[PDB]
């Protein structure tokens, strides 16, 4: 009680100091951030020396007295000082031994499941370690120098400006800004954090700190040998180095991983949708992407948050995010294969050959990725220059060099011709001529003598001694009898190039991209795998996938209607539960839209039941507002509920119906909805703070009494309120309709100017 | 990176429009972000409603190109003739049928509103935002909706720019857009205009020859001629393979520059108490009731510089020592840490004494005199290198619990290595040098300005592996000498060390220590008492090197790298656990006898390494670290001619110079150098590539 | 490439343009004027800064920019006030 | 952040905490008003400066 | 090959040419910025050393 008057004294006592006084008046609050950095803990010129100082003195450390006071014994139990009255700070001087004392002896309890989840992180990677099997040899190892590889990874990884805000919203509501982006879209992880963190205020400063961490791969630039799941990096240094090597390893890693590659092919498909139809790309593989919902582990996520932040770039997901405004670059992707650029510059050319084609005349130096195989180009005058390849299997080495042929594009180029005209030239699609590099490509990747084809192409010289362990033979061995001109294999791996950079433009009608004014960096169509597996994954909206039936349709969409158009103000579902009248909800026209779809046999039978629970709900404190949905369509008319032949239970979640637990979300058959601003469901009381707002900012005009956040949920539609927002800043708002059209809106117009 | 920065808070397409506007209807590479608002700011306003009829509401003018808008500006007079608005306005509106003009502005809104109100007047639906919530508008406000809308819009972007603290840049034309330039000082401009380097003065000329420059192939000239006038030397290093052998200074021989004796150092054993020995500074005082309490050196000593001081003193510690460990002198201390203040004159009066010159006023610096090569630091390391009686003097730690694949590897090296090493005589001193520094380091904290009796100990257990069951390993601690601090100067301690030692003194090596003849010790063996020698000696102590000296253990580890690494360089080759084997098998070449050529296998030629890096941690002169870091391009050289690479150095006399430069009066740093000499010779002699004088 | 600087000064202007003045803190020590010393940044910029408010009035500026401005604006002050400790006995 | 005074929004955010403990927590209401008086009479010395 | 070292280093170079160099780089940039690059060699080329 006086812990709130002693700081209004303070302040009292700081604004008659007419010094501080014009300091804490002039200007923004962001000053603080200067403030606090004009102080200086101490002077740092000798660390290990000054502690070894610090500590050689019996009673320098500074320390908390009240606690120590009220909990135990200041005194000793051997007769040698502990505590004196003697001070500037309100901490009291105290000796280290203390510390020790209150560890063994003090009276404490219970604490156990509190700690570890707030370091999950820590407690994880120890986890992992328990989980693995051993053994041990030696080798001269050859690493792989350089790659910039997730460490330390965790499942819902994220940017650091986002983080921030969840650190915002789960350490304290009281000082938090209205971030809607965050937290409409990623709701529920916000719940599960909020929820085990905010009820028991302990260490406020430290598990933020520590949370800030628990979502950041540390993407280090480190020397790995072959292994490279972003597990095994954590632990590196044990398993193995230049001369060190361990096993067993591979199988116990987090479920992050794989759900990865799941994303990419997920991309893969939304990528061939818009492949599907050539009238636009643009305008369309968008909606795909906004559309499709994602079901992370213990999380539903938007699609569109993990393409824009995912970190591992393929071919796919740069296409993916090419649609958006993310900007990933330093990446170049060719087919299945990898690349970087190093060296050099030039510009595309046109050049008709007898097999329109597009050479580049660089003198350029480039770095090869592919599987189990790297290696390094240079290409001048649309010829290879030099060559090296630092491969682990034969084959891949074959593959590498191929496909690096493929896109040097020698004269050898256009002299063979079996078939391509038949098929490879003019692709399926709307009519559409398909780019040539590509054209021979596919033509590789046909068959097996196709790949002997242009590796015979190539000059063939028996190499020279100083050339046995350098030569590459045709099947991709080091014997050196016969062997590729201007190559030459290394006994060893090849390092990765790295550049801090990021680029974006637009994509062509064709899922090109033409970024930084040319590169080609799209390819196109990387792989055509023409397969539709899925596991928990949502779809919406046209998708030209069938997984919508008529009955099923009529179902989803006709619960749809009620939920989604629910809400806004008075004559919608929260106006009419805030004034406990439960008859207008049942006559409402949403629900005459779903009436016709249920049994007609036991119609009454059914509206009975569904008519009772309503009104039993309608007492504040036990209605659960999930369940209202359910049961409401059924009460119109005058257990098991068949709407056209498919039952839906109260409770029990079902196929039609899934009623999820501890999170605002609902699945039908294939797909989700869910709304946010009307919940005050009994579950939902740790963001009951955060869920009711489907409030906007208005004018700052009336005498609105500020209230309190926790206050906020009384006050009805149509009630402009003032309210304390953020670090400082005092807005206005009221109950308003959703947010809408944030993209559309303006994409729309800038579709109708051209 | 300004799209990065607009493209991250507003939306992906809306930027382009900036992007594409901000070529041609200005030129502000910043400014895409305050429009990039503007723009977004109107479609929200226009899109989502549409008149009663299919056609509708608003229609959007501004994102169109500003030649475009001009002509659309124009269809109004065709539309409605009214007078042709000079002002192109931002929105046309058809249900109201007026011109509409958004304005968003930071401040107090009167400020924008009432310059925009003098542009147009009454004329357009001219409506003006500000981010924090606050409003001026003509008459009419748009509907209850899209000001819900578009304000809460505004209110976070606001936020967004308060996080990355974009707000003085973004001000609209009439306010600071105009205000943009950097602000020219006439001091400024002044400096600038006669800083250039060129014949031109002012700077404009100097920024036009560099904004129209354009480069020619004259360069290849310039660098002829450069190189015509340069003479560089194109060396080769066939012709000068001898380098001179090495330079050496020539003198009096190098004296003993480490704090503390080794070789001759005496001991004087004592089994330890754990409740006793605690104290560490107690250790002397339980010392005192046995034999110490007798030893007392004679008047006249061999070889002193100051004996009757020393002399004194020593009966002050040892009249210390039965009392309490500290010296109780006020006016002794001064004279013996003088052993001298100098008393000074303000300028301003000396002026007088310049004019009158009196007590002889001159100005004078002092440089330190060059010693000559050692012979007895040869005999030192092969003392150092021996095992000792004693078995273990750095405490070490305990062994972690182990996981058999790399643990068992680690925990074995580590026990093997630490067996080697703690049995030797250099560990002892390590042992001595980190407990007394230690102690001393803890004293000075404890009594600053006073005088204090510290003792020169090191800690040692005794091992017995005879087979039989005796009563223990023997636990303990032995005793070097005394010591006494001095606190003087923060900055350098003055201090006092006092060694009993069994062997004659040298004066060639000794000759700052200053020696006397104590009396006798009992010496004794079975399967007899020499006399006892008291050196003495004063030196200086940096807190620094008190610091680095107390942590000397340090050299156990850059021993064991360079160790290690090669027993696993060999093993890899084979792909077997050849650590074992390469430890006892591989040779490794330790010295010369006879003239021939020695090796030793490298777990004993490892205690020269450690032996190596503990004097680098003792000998460390500032002529020591500019030695290796010059030394360093001859070994360079030396591998180069190794493995016949055909190198070469520019201007070697002139290495050789920076070499010798760095040559003064260390022992060690002059050692090394003599030793380098007889590897080159030695090398020279395998293979050819160097001179033997 | 063809425009290396323009770009890479873009990337600067707009770190820079950015930046709070307050960032300046962070760094090795540098020379105080006000008592003619070496100091840890932060303190002597506070000494700096202060100054400047008790000669002119408080700095408003919170960028790199205006703190620029400011210290090109002090060359032409013909007078400037300190923070300077003098001992009487 | 925000574009408000530290003083004004610290003396903003104590009068909501103690709304929010008076309201429904366990503190007195004349205690409140001293609250209040206190922070009104902190303004005042802030704003002859 | 050849090991590289320097003698003299900071020495030898000048924020004489420092300016030109920066003139020469800020082109094309902005004159607004380009005032604010070559500000910093200036108070070099007119530099107190204590």
């Amino acid at each position: 009680m006086s812990l709130l008057l002693t700081i209004a004294k303070e302040y009292k006592r700081l604004c008659q100091d007419a010094k501080a006084a014009q300091m804490m008046t002039v200007g923004t609050v962001s000053n603080y951030t200067t403030f606090k950095k004009w102080t200086t803990s101490r002077k740092e010129k000798n660390p290990s020396l000054r502690m070894r100082w610090a500590m050689s003195s019996k009673f320098p450390i500074i320390a908390n007295k009240r606690m120590l006071e009220e909990a135990q014994i200041p005194k000793e139990h051997n007769n040698v000082a502990l505590w004196e009255d003697t001070e500037k700070r309100d901490h009291v001087l105290a000796s280290a031994s203390c510390i020790n004392y209150w560890n063994f002896c003090g009276p404490c309890v219970n604490n156990s499941e509190v700690i570890k989840e707030v370091y999950k992180s820590r407690f994880g990677r120890l986890e992992r370690r328990k989980e693995i099997m051993w053994k041990e040899l030696r080798f001269t190892l050859v690493d792989r120098q350089r790659r910039r590889v997730d460490t330390q990874p965790v499942e819902q990884r994220l940017r650091t400006g986002e983080i921030k805000d969840l650190q915002m919203w789960t350490l304290f509501e009281d000082e938090a800004p209205l971030a809607s982006k965050f937290i409409l879209d990623n709701y529920g992880l916000v719940k599960e954090m909020r929820s085990k963190f905010a009820n028991k205020p302990l260490n406020k400063e430290v598990v933020a700190h520590m949370l800030e961490k628990q979502f950041n791969p540390e993407s280090r630039f480190l020397p790995v040998f072959g292994a490279i799941r972003p597990e095994r990096m954590e632990l590196i240094h044990a398993l193995g180095g230049e001369t060190w090597i361990q096993e067993a390893n591979t199988a116990g890693i987090s479920n992050v991983d794989q759900r990865k590659n799941d994303i990419r092919a997920v991309c893969r498909k939304v990528c061939l949708a818009a492949n599907a139809s050539i009238m636009n790309a643009k305008s369309k593989l968008v909606e795909y992407i906004k559309s499709t919902s994602m079901r992370i582990g213990e999380t539903e996520r938007k699609l569109e948050e993990l393409i824009l932040e995912t970190d591992d770039v393929s071919p796919e997901v740069t296409l993916c995010k090419s649609a958006l405004g993310g900007q990933l670059g330093k990446t170049l992707s060719f087919g299945p294969m990898l690349l970087k650029k190093i060296s050099g510059s030039g510009v595309k050319v046109k050049d008709t050959v007898y097999i329109q084609f597009e050479y580049w005349s660089e003198q350029e130096e480039f770095y090869g990725e592919y599987k189990s195989a790297t290696a390094l180009f240079s290409r001048k005058e649309r010829s290879l220059e030099w060559i090296t390849i630092g491969g682990g299997i034969n084959e891949d080495r074959k593959r590498l060099l191929a496909m690096c042929m493929i896109f040097c594009r020698d004269g050898d180029y256009f002299k063979d011709a079996p078939a391509t005209i038949t098929m490879a030239d003019l692709s399926t699609k709307l009519g559409r001529e398909i780019p040539y590099q590509y054209v021979m490509m596919n033509w590789i990747q046909k068959s097996e003598d196709n790949l002997e084809a242009l590796l015979y192409s190539r000059g063939i010289v028996e190499t020279n001694p100083g050339k046995m362990g350098s030569s590459m033979g045709i099947d991709g061995s080091k014997r050196a009898i016969k062997s590729l001109r201007a190559v030459t294999i290394q006994s060893g791996k090849i390092d990765m190039p790295e550049s801090k950079e990021k680029i974006h433009l637009e994509l062509s009608d064709n899922l090109e991209a033409f970024d930084s004014s040319g590169r080609i960096v799209a390819t196109i169509l990387d792989l055509p795998s023409d397969k539709k597996v899925t596991f928990q994954d949502v779809s919406f909206q046209h998708p030209d996938l069938a997984v919508l039936r008529d009955e099923k349709t009529a179902i989803t969409k006709g619960y749809e209607a009620l939920i989604k158009r629910l809400g806004t103000g008075d004559n919608d579902i929260p106006s009419l539960i805030a004034k406990k009248d439960y008859l207008s909800l049942y006559n409402l026209p949403e629900v005459k839209l779903m009436a016709p779809l249920i049994r007609p046999n036991r119609k009454g039978v059914y509206s009975r039941v569904a008519r009772k629970l309503v009104s039993t709900q309608v007492t504040t404190g036990h209605y659960s507002l999930h369940e209202l949905i359910k049961v409401l369509p059924f009460t119109y008319f005058a257990r098991l509920f068949f709407s056209n032949d498919s039952f839906v239970e109260p409770g029990v979640n079902n196929n039609v119906f899934s009623w999820s637990k501890a999170d605002s979300s609902k699945i039908y058959c294939h797909g989700i909805a869910i709304r946010v601003p009307l919940v005050v469901g009994d579950e939902h009381m740790d963001t009951s703070l955060a869920l009711l707002e489907g409030f906007s900012v208005c004018e700052n005009d009336p005498r609105a009494p500020m209230v309190t956040r926790q206050d906020l949920i009384d006050v009805g539609f149509g009630q402009k309120v003032r309210l304390f927002v953020g670090q400082g800043s005092v807005r206005t708002f009221k109950r308003t309709a959703s947010q809408r059209a944030a993209s559309s809106d303006v994409n729309k117009n800038v579709k109708k100017i051209k | 990176t300004f799209a990065e920065i607009a493209e991250a808070f507003l939306e992906p397409e809306a930027v382009r429009i900036a992007k594409e506007a901000v070529e041609e209807y200005g030129d502000h590479e910043r400014k895409i972000i305050q429009i990039g608002i503007h723009f977004q700011v109107c479609c929200m306003f226009c899109d989502e409603y549409l008149s009663t009829n299919g056609s509708d509401r608003f229609v959007l003018i501004e994102g169109r190109k500003r030649g475009t808008a001009v002509s659309l500006q124009n269809e109004l007079c065709k539309s409605y003739d009214l007078e042709p608005l000079p002002f192109l306005c931002d929105i046309f509106d058809r249900e109201e049928k007026q011109f509409v003009e958004i304005g968003i502005t930071r401040k107090a809104d009167d400020s924008y509103f009432q310059s925009k109100f003098g542009k147009l007047g009454n004329s357009c639906k001219i409506f003006v935002f500000s981010y924090d919530g606050r409003l001026d508008k003509n008459c009419e406000g748009p509907m209850e909706e899209q000001k819900l809308r578009i304000f809460s819009f505004l209110a976070t972007a606001a936020d967004f720019l308060r996080k990355e603290n974009m707000f003085n840049e973004i001000f609209l034309p009439d306010n600071e857009e105009t205000i943009i330039e950097m602000k020219k000082g006439k001091t400024f401009l002044e400096l600038r205009d006669e800083s250039v380097p060129l014949p031109f003065q002012t700077y404009e000329q100097m920024k036009d020859y560099c904004e129209k420059f354009k480069g020619n192939p004259r360069e290849l000239a310039s660098k002829v001629s450069q190189m015509q006038s340069n003479i560089k030397l194109p060396i080769k290093h066939y012709e000068q393979n001898k380098f001179r052998q090495i330079r050496l200074p020539k003198g009096p021989m190098a004296p003993y520059t480490h704090k503390f004796l080794m070789e001759e150092a005496w001991m004087f054993t004592k089994i330890s108490d754990p409740e006793r020995s605690r104290a560490g500074e107690i250790l002397i005082d339980f010392f005192k009731k046995g034999n110490l309490s007798a030893i007392r050196p004679k008047d006249k000593p061999l070889q002193g510089k100051y004996p009757i001081h020393y002399k004194n003193l020593w009966n002050q510690i040892k009249a210390a020592i039965a009392d309490r460990t500290m010296v109780i002198n006020e006016n002794d201390h001064s004279e013996f840490l003088g052993g001298r203040a100098s008393k000074k004159i303000p300028e301003i009066s000396l002026t007088q004494d310049v004019i009158t010159t009196e007590g002889l006023k001159q100005s004078e610096n002092k440089l330190p005199e060059p010693r000559s090569f050692p012979r007895w630091f040869n005999a030192e390391w092969m003392w150092a290198i021996k095992d000792s009686d004693l078995t273990g003097w750095v405490p070490m730690a305990e062994y972690p619990p182990a996981d058999n694949e790399l643990e068992d590897y680690a925990e074995h090296l580590n026990k093997t290595m630490e067996g080697v090493l703690q049995g030797t005589n250099c560990a002892r001193e390590m042992g001595k040098c980190i407990l007394t520094v230690g102690a001393l380091m803890t004293e000075c904290r404890l009594f600053p300005g006073k005088i204090k009796v510290v003792p020169i100990y090191a800690r040692s257990k005794e091992r017995k592996s005879m087979q039989e069951g005796l009563p223990v390993p023997s636990e303990m601690d032995c005793l070097f000498g005394i010591c006494v601090k001095s606190k003087s100067h923060d900055g350098m301690y003055t201090i006092i060390t006092f060694e009993f030692s069994i062997r004659e003194p040298n004066l060639e090596k000794h000759q700052k220590y200053t020696v006397f003849e104590a009396g006798h010790t009992t010496v004794r063996m079975k399967k007899r008492e020499v006399p006892l020698y008291l050196y003495c000696r004063t030196t200086a102590l940096s807190k620094i090197k008190n610091d680095w000296l107390s942590k000397a253990r340090r050299c156990f580890i850059t021993t064991m790298d360079t160790v290690e690494t090669i027993c696993l360089r060999e093993s890899a080759k084979a792909e077997e656990n050849l650590v074992e084997k390469t430890l006892n098998e591989k040779q490794m070449w330790i010295g010369k006898k006879n003239g021939e050529l020695i090796a030793q296998p490298l777990r004993e030629a490892l205690r020269v390494q450690l032996v190596q890096q503990f004097y680098f941690c003792i000998y460390n002169d500032s002529q020591l670290e500019g030695f290796c870091n010059e030394q360093k391009k001859i070994l360079m050289a030396l591998e180069g001619d190794k493995k016949n690479k055909s190198s070469f150095g520019f201007n070697p006399e002139g290495l050789l110079e920076k070499i010798e430069e760095c040559l003064i009066n260390n022992p060690m740093c002059l050692f090394m150098a003599q030793r380098l000499n007889e590897l080159v010779i030695e090398a020279s002699k395998r293979g050819a590539k160097f001179f033997k004088t | 490439g063809e425009g290396f600087f323009k770009h890479c000064v873009m990337e600067a202007e707009t770190e820079i343009l950015k930046m709070h003045f307050s960032r300046l803190t962070e760094g090795r020590q540098t020379y105080d004027w006000t008592s003619e010393r070496n100091m840890p940044a932060a303190t002597a910029l506070q000494l700096t800064v202060d100054a400047i408010k008790e000669t002119e009035g408080p700095f408003k500026g919170t960028t790199m920019l205006e703190y620029c401005n400011k210290m090109i604006e002090m060359l032409d002050w013909k007078e400037i006030k300190f923070k300077k400790v003098k001992t009487v006995v | 952040i925000g574009a408000m005074s530290i003083g004004e929004a610290i003396e903003e955010k104590l009068l909501e905490r103690a709304k929010m403990k008076r309201d429904i927590g366990a503190i007195e209401d004349s205690e409140y008003e001293e609250i209040k008086d206190i922070i009104r009479d902190a303004k005042k010395a802030r704003l002859e400066s | 090959n050849i090991t590289g070292d320097n003698s003299k280093w900071n020495e030898c170079q000048q924020p004489e040419a420092y300016l030109a160099l920066l003139a020469y780089i800020t082109k094309d940039s902005s004159d607004l910025m380009k005032d604010l690059c070559s500000v910093a060699p200036v108070l070099f080329c007119n530099k107190f050393v204590k």
